[PDB]
């Protein structure tokens, strides 16, 4: 659960409460890794990190090149679907789509050859 | 595993004596190679090893080169009691000196800055914080390490005296070694999240110590004196080399592959 200030509560089935945190920077999409042991945040610049799911710290930051860069865009959606996560090569299951409409399919948190195909239209989920 | 040469290069001998290369830099991306050969920091590509870049900054020898984690800027430190903070094309950036000498640069592969390991004790050079707090150490340190998550800085002493100084936590868990530490690095493979060191000792032993200053698994003894650790495959291997002249290859528990 995770709100606009940055604030993230990782809930348990039941209610645990297992760690919640107030991260600095605005979020505004939340996905979940598709091994289980990650957690993807995206801000509402643009940004989109990668933390832990059980420490929470900040793991790493996943290389983005869709975003043009010179202005913060908004991202629409950020989904990770874990069907392929025992594969030997990992299919590009990882989504991050802007506002604008560019959207990168990669295949794991620091793919550095995604498959992004452009579209016209913009997007919103 | 067949280990053959691609490239090879000399430093040109000065008064019959070839200055030593101290330190060696991979760059993250996998493509720029830095040496130090005498007072002059050189840039080689990963393929072909072509002579890029010829900086001649330091008046003295060049004993610690490190790379930053993002590819851009790299640090070079010499003999002349001061450390000079380079860009990728050849502009210094900073050029603040120390007390007496410098020994290693670590960066941190998370945070942007360097701390640096000298003479008086380890300086926290900032881009955005010029000013950096000087304090005593018993004598000069040898190496350091940062974590791969930057959680805690190990620094490698003569004496043994390795301490977990980390901003983040003031807590220190000391290591003694009755031999030098001329080269201790932090895994980059966490297995049931464990943070361990590996230390090269040099008395022919290579010990893992967690960070509850426990000896992970046992002391392994070497034929040589090892100065340089690394990880091979990403944790999979280590890779050693020292007094023997050679480079050699072990598992994670310490056993010997192949040189």
């Amino acid at each position: 659960i995770t709100y606009e200030d940055g604030a993230v509560i990782v809930g348990g089935v039941d209610g645990n409460r297992y760690w919640g945190r107030e991260l600095p920077y605005k979020l505004a999409k939340v996905c979940w890794g598709a091994d289980g042991n990650s957690i993807l945040f995206g801000t509402a610049t643009g940004e989109v990190y990668v933390h832990d799911a059980s420490s929470g710290e900040h793991l790493s930051q996943v290389e983005i090149k869709c975003n043009d860069g010179k202005a913060p865009s908004p991202l629409a959606g950020l989904s990770w679907h874990p069907a392929w996560v025992e594969r030997p090569e990992p299919l590009a299951t990882l989504a991050v789509c802007y506002q604008s409409g560019k959207l990168q399919l990669m295949t794991s948190i620091g793919d550095e050859t995604p498959c992004n195909v452009d579209r016209d239209l913009p997007a919103h989920f | 595993m067949h280990t053959s040469v691609r490239w090879s290069e000399t430093a040109d001998a000065v008064k019959g004596i070839r200055p030593p290369v101290n330190s060696l830099c991979y760059s993250p991306s996998g493509d720029y190679v830095v040496a130090s050969c005498g007072v002059r920091v050189l840039v080689y590509a990963a393929s072909t090893g072509t002579l890029l870049h010829s900086l001649m900054g330091h008046q003295d020898t060049i004993y610690c080169v490190d790379y930053s984690s993002d590819g851009k800027n790299f640090a070079s430190g010499g003999a002349d009691r001061t450390v000079i903070v380079w860009s990728s094309q050849g502009e210094g950036i900073v050029k603040y000196q120390h007390t007496e000498a410098i020994q290693a640069l670590a960066h941190n592969p998370t945070s942007s800055q360097l701390a640096s390991v000298s003479s008086v004790d380890w300086g926290i050079w900032s881009p955005e914080q010029p000013k950096v707090s000087k304090y005593s150490l018993p004598s000069k340190g040898l190496c350091a390490a940062w974590t791969p998550n930057g959680k805690t800085l190990a620094i490698g002493m003569l004496d043994g005296t390795v301490m977990m100084l980390s901003k983040t936590s003031e807590e220190k868990v000391i290591i003694r070694r009755p031999a030098p530490v001329w080269a201790l690095a932090f895994t980059p493979l966490r297995e049931n999240g464990i943070d361990v060191l590996a230390i090269g000792s040099w008395d022919q032993r290579l010990s893992f110590y967690n960070l509850s200053g426990t000896a992970v698994g046992r002391e392994r003894e070497l034929d040589f004196d090892p100065c340089s650790v690394s990880y091979f495959n990403d944790g999979e291997y280590i890779l050693l080399s020292g007094s023997d002249h050679k480079v050699t290859l072990f598992t994670k528990d310490g056993n010997r592959l192949i040189e």
